[PDB]
């Protein structure tokens, strides 16, 4: 059952990453 | 087998902070969005 | 009582978000198999 | 700002602030007391460091009976 | 806005909500002692108070409660075994609940405070700004605190309005809370001294009372003022946080070391017991004493207590425990029953043989049988290896005196190879595994726990000291450097660094 | 022997990568730096 | 009276005149010498 | 003929799992998936750690 | 003026070493501390407390010689030259390592005054101090690894030697005795000095890789002057780089600098916390659930596992020469071997 | 028995280090302009105080 | 192996083999992302010591930096007079290109 | 008697409604405070 | 892309947020104990 946990940590940061790059704050000039 | 305290630490440790971090995004969002044109 | 005149707004950044968020999962990854035993 | 009678009843101990004195006060004596406490410290450290040895004073679970 | 990691700066100018926050962290303070206290309860099996003790149960507060007077229960019961007709209100329970409750008074003080922050007294005469008088609010409270350590020493901790604090003997065999008389010569230094105790908290309180008085009445000096910056509260908070963490040390190093203050009934035995075989060599005196007395062997034996024994055991060691082993040491090693016995190895010629005690370092020790001299005569081979002093092939035989198994001797290598893997270990004890489905792994008394935790927190609050001090030795330039930096930073024309007057 | 020429043979592949970005560079016209009048990435609309 | 005390109390004063007296008396002369 | 498990439903944990190296009986010899009997064969000599590094 | 203040002018003064009040506390230590060092790695043997030769004297390298800890029969003793283990002799003292603890004192105090340094010279110029905040991470390494370590265990013996190759020893023999590479606080020490590695080689390159053109010459240092009110390398250059290779690159240059102090400091403060856990042999040592696994299967192997059979060969060879005291005499038999598995 | 310090002690300098725009940057800021560095999100890089403000008044 | 309890095997094996502690290119190696560590550390307390004030109390600092400014966000001069008096004066990169030139090569190099 | 599922199950379905409710309601109030004068 | 005019602000009162924490601390009361059975 721990390999469920596991694999859904695993899958989360992996989603984070995801979502950090393709969603992060658009940079711009100030 | 495994512990049920570890299990419980596990997820709670996790979920607890995340969403305390998601909860003080949406609200800086949330300001952002209310003092500028809505 | 009356209006305090110390309160002040909170402000997290996306950027923060991501950060925290890494951070919480990065750690709950590492200290998983530690509390599992 | 609300009164109170234990406001008011303690309002001479929080109304000087800022109140200091004149020159160096009396650091010299609390230079020497901080002198005397560092000799103490280093007194005590010894002794259960087991580098000093006094009289009768045994650092050892035995010395409880 | 406000950063995540600056939000509660907000209460540092304002003294009724930084009152209100404070109310609220020793609420929750208390709350969780509370908390703690009733779960320990509600864990704790008071069945076997000499093999199964506090520490082998894994209760953390129980021990600060019984170290100062609370040993009886309202079950009947008392740590030391003896039971109770009329416990009392100050049992643990009476304890617990008292904490809990004023958790719920501070709770409930800290939300009027939060709601009505604006008085009068937080405001200074001279300026309208809300402030607070540092040094004399420090001697105020130094004076509070000296009152409150004469009372402790001369009243609770002597017994004369108090029930006294915990002593036990050299060996914790026969320990209970009684009162102590101060003993103002040398040896009240040593930690070893209980009476050190009450004559160090009558002495300090007097001389805190004296320091508050004066801090009262006399005002700090301009140049110590300017210095130590002390109209700003964040200095407070650095030089509270640098004694903060001094004591935690001094605590950490009494625990792990040990100290009439950390008795061994309460707490464990320390690893350096072990090392120098401090039981075991108490265990053989005795021994020793007994058959100098005309008794034989299985006598001599049979008159060691089974505590003391218990004593003389390598998973009572604090140092043997995992950082993620968690719960109870019965958790990891099982609940002790009864004593087995001290075992006795003879080779074929008649050699005694003992074996050698496993080093709290090692996680997995060789087992080695040395006679007198020190020869190595058996040994169990590593896992499947060619041998040459092996149990079977010496006819290694064991006898156990003392115990469940006085009187019994074994000869088949299996059982013999089996109880000097467990003489490895220290005395042999019998455990039970099966009420908490233990694995085998050694856990760690709360001694090492304590001592674990409270060394991790010392470290990380002088990181706190550090960056607070910091903090208001600078705060001048805290949102940054400006103009005038730039002339002072230039490599000469400055006769004096800072000084814009010279040069 | 072989040690020798392997470390040669890596150290030649950092050379050939340095000189060839260089080599790159300097044809392209942009090897001393950004030009700060006409900044390539500035013309570029963000994301 | 043990010899570790009187060690003990030779090594005060010993760190008093040999460490503390000698670097604060240098120290004094030197800033009083040299005004600038 | 002695396996190693480095796997997460072979009993392993984050620290504890890995893509064991391949098989000492392969040596340096190019191990793709169509130079292997079979499926069961490729996973049992560790030709993923060849194809993982090699990619 | 006063005495005091004069004291202090001279201290300030623009000299080409800073002094300072807190250079009294620093000169003196650190340099009685590093002389120390020098003076055992090259007179003063080991030979009474380790059963080592340890000194240029003795024939050893500058790999193989150090400053070897005290002996075991010392417990966390000061062991002060005129304490009651050397009672005034010199060569007694320097036998029973008292040297090590004469070098370690004097050194954590050369820490401390360097820090104080670090604050005055900060205060001085007008900038903040989040130097002295930095140095906090070597300090609590000094603190946890050379003092609080040898504190939890069973005297200074066990703390490192001052030395190459005593270092190397430290970290195989806590590597057998802890298994501290599964440690995660280890773990997450190692993870911030790579990253800050990583931090630094990037920094560098992208910075590099990304000036203006601000000079006529081939080679760019001479483009950079001191006196510069504009930026000499471009910073949306770098971000469309990092965001387009990357996919997230830094904007905000403030943050990237404290980032780059971030990641060390924190790993190092990890370590550290897990340095104090293996004090009190407090150990991320071993997996329950994966002993228990091979323990009742034969067949069940991972490289964990080989790791403990690992460490517990490194204790069972290296205990009888790592720890002489003990007097450890293993027969050939009990020697954990692959065979003998 | 038979002077106040008169010092803040809580000040920060809080004073804005003006750094003036040259030629060389307007042209800049032109052609970022003219790409749409400038358009899209205006929040990013300013705090929540310092946006509201600017909000608040223009 | 790829993992984690596989590469301390790996690092295990390595050292008794080839005794790789001993072997002067690892110690290179130690050296350079030990100075890296130390250089990162050193240069980031330079950089936000010597911060510009472009923000208030109520904010970060980091605000105090605005993407595609064209002026400096610290003093390089404060840094550096900082760093020649934390040590000696000549032991000081008052070059910022040489600095970050530095900083690239030490840890690569290693 | 129920395994640790069980009380994963009551913390979980107890903690994500209230932090959802709790995150909402910050939002809202901060919202109101940003159009507010503050 | 672009600015969307369908997005609308989203508000929970103090009184609602309130009927929702006592909704699920009286719902997991209730069904705790059959869910730990
Ligand atoms: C960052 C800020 C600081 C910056 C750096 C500062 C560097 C300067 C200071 C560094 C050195 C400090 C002094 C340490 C000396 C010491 O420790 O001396 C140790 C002595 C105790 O000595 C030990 O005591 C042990 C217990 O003995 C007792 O029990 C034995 C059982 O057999 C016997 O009965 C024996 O007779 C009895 O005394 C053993 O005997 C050991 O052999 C013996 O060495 O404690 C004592 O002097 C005093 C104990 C009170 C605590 C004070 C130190 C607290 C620090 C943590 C201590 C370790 C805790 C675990 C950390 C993880
Ligand atoms: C009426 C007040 C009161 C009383 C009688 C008790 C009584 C008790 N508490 Mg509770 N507690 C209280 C208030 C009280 N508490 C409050 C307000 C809090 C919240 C902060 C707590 C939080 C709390 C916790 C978390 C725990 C207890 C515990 C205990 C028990 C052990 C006490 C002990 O060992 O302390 C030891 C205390 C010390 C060693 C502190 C000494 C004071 C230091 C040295 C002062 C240093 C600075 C000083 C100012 C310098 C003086 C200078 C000098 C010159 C004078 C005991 C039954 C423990 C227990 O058994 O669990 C129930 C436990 O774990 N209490
Ligand atoms: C000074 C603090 C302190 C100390 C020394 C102890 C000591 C003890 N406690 Mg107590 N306890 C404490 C605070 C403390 N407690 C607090 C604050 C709580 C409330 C949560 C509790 C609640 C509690 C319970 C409910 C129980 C104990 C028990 C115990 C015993 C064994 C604990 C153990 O094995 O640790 C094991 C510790 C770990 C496995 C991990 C410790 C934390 C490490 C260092 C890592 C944490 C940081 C890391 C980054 C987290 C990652 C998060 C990630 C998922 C994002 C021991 C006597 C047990 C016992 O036997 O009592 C009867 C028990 O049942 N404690
Ligand atoms: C009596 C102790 C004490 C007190 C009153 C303060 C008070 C303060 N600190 Mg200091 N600090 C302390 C100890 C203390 N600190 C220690 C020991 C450290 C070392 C780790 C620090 C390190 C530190 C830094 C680096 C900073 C502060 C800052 C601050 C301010 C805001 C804190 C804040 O909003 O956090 C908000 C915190 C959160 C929103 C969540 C934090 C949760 C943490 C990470 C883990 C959870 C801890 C757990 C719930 C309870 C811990 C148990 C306890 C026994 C420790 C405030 C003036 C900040 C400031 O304003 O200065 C400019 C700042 O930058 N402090
Ligand atoms: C910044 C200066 C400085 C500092 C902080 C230290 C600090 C230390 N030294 Mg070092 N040392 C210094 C300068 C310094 N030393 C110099 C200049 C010399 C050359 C002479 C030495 C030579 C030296 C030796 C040879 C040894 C030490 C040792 C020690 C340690 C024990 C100190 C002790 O108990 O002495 C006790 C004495 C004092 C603390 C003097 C204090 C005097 C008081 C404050 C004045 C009042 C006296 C009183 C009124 C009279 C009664 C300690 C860590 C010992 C050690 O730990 O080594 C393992 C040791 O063996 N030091
Ligand atoms: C092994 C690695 C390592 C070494 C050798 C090292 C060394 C140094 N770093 C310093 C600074 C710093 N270190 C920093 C960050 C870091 N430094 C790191 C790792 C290291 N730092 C890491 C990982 C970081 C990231 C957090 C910062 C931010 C600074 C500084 O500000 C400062 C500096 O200016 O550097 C540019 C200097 C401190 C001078 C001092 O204390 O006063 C004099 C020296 C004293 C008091 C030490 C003597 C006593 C020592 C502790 C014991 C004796 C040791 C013997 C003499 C030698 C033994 C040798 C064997 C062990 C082999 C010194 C050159
Ligand atoms: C809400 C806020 C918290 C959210 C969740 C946070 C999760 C992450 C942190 C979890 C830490 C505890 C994980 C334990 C997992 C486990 O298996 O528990 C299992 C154990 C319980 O163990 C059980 O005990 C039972 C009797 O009570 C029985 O005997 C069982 O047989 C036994 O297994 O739980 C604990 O022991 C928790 C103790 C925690 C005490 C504090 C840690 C020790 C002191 C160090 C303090 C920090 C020092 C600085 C560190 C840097
Ligand atoms: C773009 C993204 C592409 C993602 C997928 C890429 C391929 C993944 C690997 C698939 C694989 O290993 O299949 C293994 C099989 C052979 O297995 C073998 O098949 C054999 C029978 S037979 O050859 O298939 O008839 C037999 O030996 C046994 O079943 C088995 O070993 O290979 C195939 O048959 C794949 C053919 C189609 C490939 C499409 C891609
Ligand atoms: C082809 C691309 C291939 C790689 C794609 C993924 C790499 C990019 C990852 C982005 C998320 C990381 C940053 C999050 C947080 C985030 O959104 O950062 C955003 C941040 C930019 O922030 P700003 O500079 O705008 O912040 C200004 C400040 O005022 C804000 O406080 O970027 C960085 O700081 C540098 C990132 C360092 C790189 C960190 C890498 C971490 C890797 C962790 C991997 C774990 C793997 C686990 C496997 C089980
Ligand atoms: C309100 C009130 C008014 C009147 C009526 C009333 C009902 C009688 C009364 C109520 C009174 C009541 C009911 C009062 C009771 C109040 C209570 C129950 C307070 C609980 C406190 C728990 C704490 C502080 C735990 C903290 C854990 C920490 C810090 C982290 C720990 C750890 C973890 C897991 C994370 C990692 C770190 C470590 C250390 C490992
Ligand atoms: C060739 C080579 C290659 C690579 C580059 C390289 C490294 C630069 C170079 C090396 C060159 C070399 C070899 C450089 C080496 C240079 C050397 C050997 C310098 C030795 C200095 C000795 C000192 C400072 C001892 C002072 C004694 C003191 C303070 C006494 C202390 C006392 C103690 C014992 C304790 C009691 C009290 C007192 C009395 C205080
Ligand atoms: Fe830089």
């Amino acid at each position: 059952m721990e390999t469920l946990v596991y694999t859904f940590l695993l899958i989360g940061t992996l989603g984070v990453l995801f979502f950090a790059v393709f969603f992060r704050d658009p940079p711009r000039i100030a | 087998n495994v512990s049920v305290a570890a299990y419980l630490a596990v997820l709670l440790g996790t979920f607890i902070p995340v969403v305390f971090l998601i909860t003080l995004f949406i609200q800086s969002e949330a300001r952002k969005a209310a003092e500028s044109g809505q | 009582s009356g209006p305090n005149p110390n309160k002040q707004p909170v402000e997290l950044n996306r950027t923060s978000l991501f950060w925290g968020l890494l951070l919480i999962f990065v750690l709950a990854v590492l200290f998983s198999s530690y509390f599992f035993n | 700002a609300l009164r109170t009678r234990l406001g008011e009843l303690l309002r001479p101990l929080n109304s000087e602030y800022g109140k200091v004195a004149p020159g160096w006060g009396t650091t010299p004596i609390m230079g020497f007391v901080m002198l005397l406490f560092a000799v103490f410290l280093l007194i005590i450290l010894q002794i259960y460091n087991s580098s000093l040895i006094i009289e009768n004073v045994d650092v050892d679970w035995a010395s409880l009976g | 806005g406000l950063p995540w990691y600056r939000v509660h700066t907000v209460v540092l100018n304002d003294p009724g909500r930084l009152i209100a926050v404070h109310l609220m962290h020793t609420a929750l303070v208390a709350g969780w002692a509370g908390s703690m206290a009733l779960y320990e309860l509600a864990v704790f099996d008071p069945s076997d108070p000499v093999l199964n003790p506090m520490w082998r149960q894994g209760m953390f507060v129980m021990p600060f409660m019984a170290r100062i007077g609370v040993t009886d229960s309202w079950g009947g019961w008392s740590i030391t075994g003896e039971s109770v007709a009329n416990p009392g209100f100050w049992s643990f329970e009476g304890v617990a609940l008292a904490h809990i409750g004023l958790s719920g008074l501070l709770f409930l003080a800290a939300v009027w405070h939060w709601v009505y922050w604006d008085l009068e007294l937080f405001r200074d005469p001279r300026t309208g700004n809300p402030a607070l008088d540092l040094p004399k609010i420090f001697g105020i409270h130094l004076l509070l605190s000296g009152v409150l350590c004469f009372g402790f020493g001369a009243f609770h901790v002597t017994g004369a309005w108090g029930p006294g604090i915990w002593v036990s003997d050299a060996y914790g065999i026969t320990g209970k809370v009684q009162p102590v008389a101060p003993a103002w010569g040398p040896e009240g230094f040593n930690p070893f001294n209980p009476s050190g105790v009450a004559s160090h908290h009558i002495a300090a309180g007097i001389l805190g009372f004296a320091a508050g008085i004066f801090h009262i009445a006399v005002r700090p000096p301009q140049r110590l003022y300017r210095a130590l910056r002390m109209g700003n509260i964040e200095t407070v908070l650095s030089s509270s946080i640098a004694a903060v963490f001094w004591s935690a040390f001094i605590t950490t190093g009494t625990m792990w070391y040990g100290s009439a203050t950390t008795p061994i009934e309460l707490f464990g035995p320390t690893r350096y017991q072990w090392d120098s075989g401090y039981f075991q060599q108490e265990i053989e005196r005795r021994v020793e004493n007994s058959l100098n007395e005309g008794l034989s062997l299985s006598e001599a034996w049979s008159r060691i207590p089974d505590k003391l024994a218990f004593y003389d055991y390598v998973g009572n060691n604090p140092a043997k425990g995992g950082l993620f082993r968690a719960g109870p040491m019965n958790k990891g090693d099982g609940i002790a029953e009864a004593w087995l016995g001290h075992p006795i190895f003879q080779d074929k010629e008649g050699r005694e043989l003992t074996v050698r005690r496993m080093p709290a370092f090692f996680e997995t020790f060789p087992v080695i049988l040395v006679d007198k001299d020190g020869i190595i005569r058996a040994d169990i081979p590593f896992r499947r290896a060619e041998s040459k002093y092996s149990i079977e092939q010496v006819g290694v035989t064991t006898s156990f005196y003392g115990g469940k198994l006085n009187g019994q001797v074994f000869t088949d290598a299996p059982t013999v190879k089996k109880y000097a893997r467990k003489a490895q270990l220290g005395e042999v004890m019998e455990f039970d595994r099966t009420t908490l489905e233990s694995d085998g792994v050694f856990r760690s008394s709360p001694r090492g726990w304590y001592t674990f935790g409270h060394a991790n927190f010392a470290l990380l609050f002088f990181l706190g000291h550090l960056w607070h001090g910091s903090r208001t030795l600078f705060r001048d330039v805290f949102s940054g450097i400006g103009a005038e930096v730039t002339e002072q930073v230039e490599f000469g024309a400055f006769q004096k660094l800072g000084d814009r007057s010279t040069k | 022997l072989t040690c020798a020429h392997f470390l040669l043979g890596f150290v030649f592949y950092i050379g050939h990568l340095w000189h060839a970005g260089r080599a790159r560079a300097a044809a392209a016209g942009f090897e001393k730096g950004i030009n700060r009048e006409n900044e390539p990435t500035l013309s570029l609309r963000p994301i | 009276m043990t010899p570790s005390f009187s060690a003990f109390i030779n090594s005060l004063l010993a760190g008093l005149f040999i460490v503390i007296i000698p670097i604060g008396t240098a120290l004094l002369i030197v800033s009083q010498s040299d005004r600038l | 003929r002695e396996p190693v498990a480095g796997s997460l439903l072979y009993g392993n944990n984050i620290i504890t799992g890995a893509v064991i190296p391949s098989s000492a009986s392969i040596g340096i010899h190019f191990y793709p998936i169509w130079e292997a009997a079979s499926l069961d064969e490729w996973l049992y000599n560790g030709g993923p750690y060849q194809l993982i590094v090699d990619h | 003026r006063g005495w005091f203040d004069l004291m202090d002018d001279w201290l300030k003064r623009d000299r080409f070493v800073f002094v300072g009040w807190s250079g009294l506390l620093l000169f003196p230590t650190s340099y009685l501390s590093i002389g120390g060092w020098f003076t055992g790695t090259t007179f003063v043997t080991s030979w009474y407390t380790h059963g080592l030769a340890s000194s240029y004297l003795e024939g050893c390298n500058f790999f193989t010689a150090a400053v070897s800890t005290p002996a075991n029969s010392m417990g966390h003793s000061l062991l002060l030259l005129w304490g009651p283990e050397a009672q005034g002799d010199f060569t007694r003292w320097c036998q029973i390592g008292g040297l090590w603890a004469f070098c370690a004192l004097h050194g954590s105090f050369g820490l401390i005054g360097f820090c104080l340094r670090q604050f005055e010279i900060a205060r001085l110029v007008g900038i903040r101090p989040y130097n002295a905040i930095a140095f906090s991470g070597p300090i609590a390494i000094f603190v946890s690894v050379f003092l609080m370590y040898p504190l939890g265990q069973a005297s200074w013996f066990f703390a490192p030697s001052l030395g190459v190759a005593a270092i190397f020893r430290f970290l195989l023999f806590i590597q057998g005795f802890h298994n501290f590479t599964l440690n995660p606080f280890h773990m997450m020490g190692v993870a911030g000095i790579l990253g800050a590695a990583l931090l630094c080689a990037i920094h560098g390159a992208t910075v590099q890789n990304t000036i203006f053109e601000d000079g006529d010459a081939a080679n760019t240092f001479r483009a950079f002057t001191p006196t510069q009110a504009e930026e000499t390398y471009s910073m949306v250059t770098a971000n469309r780089f990092w965001s387009q290779i990357f996919g997230v690159a830094f904007s905000n240059k403030r943050w990237l600098h404290f980032f780059m102090l971030f990641v060390p400091l924190a790993g190092l403060w990890t370590s550290a916390i897990g340095i104090v856990g293996l004090a009190l042999n407090l150990r991320a040592y071993d997996f329950v659930s994966q002993e228990l696994r091979a323990a009742e299967d034969p067949e069940f192997e991972t490289f964990y596992t080989k790791n403990i059979l690992l460490n517990e060969g490194i204790r069972s060879w290296m205990a009888a020469q790592d720890q002489p005291h003990e007097n450890f005499i293993f027969p050939e038999e009990v020697l954990p071997r692959g065979n003998a598995l | 028995p038979r002077v106040y310090d008169e010092e803040d002690q809580l000040l920060i300098l809080s004073d804005i280090v003006t750094f003036e725009e040259t030629d060389l940057g307007r042209r800049r800021e032109a052609i970022a302009e003219a790409s749409g560095w400038y358009t899209g999100n205006p929040s990013f890089g300013r705090s929540l105080i310092e946006y509201s403000e600017q909000t608040r008044k223009g | 192996p790829l993992g984690i309890s596989g590469t301390f095997n790996f690092m295990l094996v390595f050292q008794a083999e080839h005794n790789i502690l001993m072997h002067p290119f690892h110690q290179l190696g130690v050296a350079g992302v030990f100075g890296g560590s130390l250089f990162s550390a050193m240069h980031g307390s330079l950089v936000t010591s010597s911060l510009i004030r472009e923000t208030t109390e109520n904010e970060s600092a980091n605000y105090g930096y605005k993407f595609g400014q064209e002026e400096e966000t610290y003093n390089i001069v404060a840094a550096h007079g900082y760093f020649g008096r934390l040590i000696f004066q000549y032991a000081s990169f008052n070059n910022s290109r040489a600095l970050h030139f530095f900083l690239g090569l030490w840890p690569v190099v290693g």
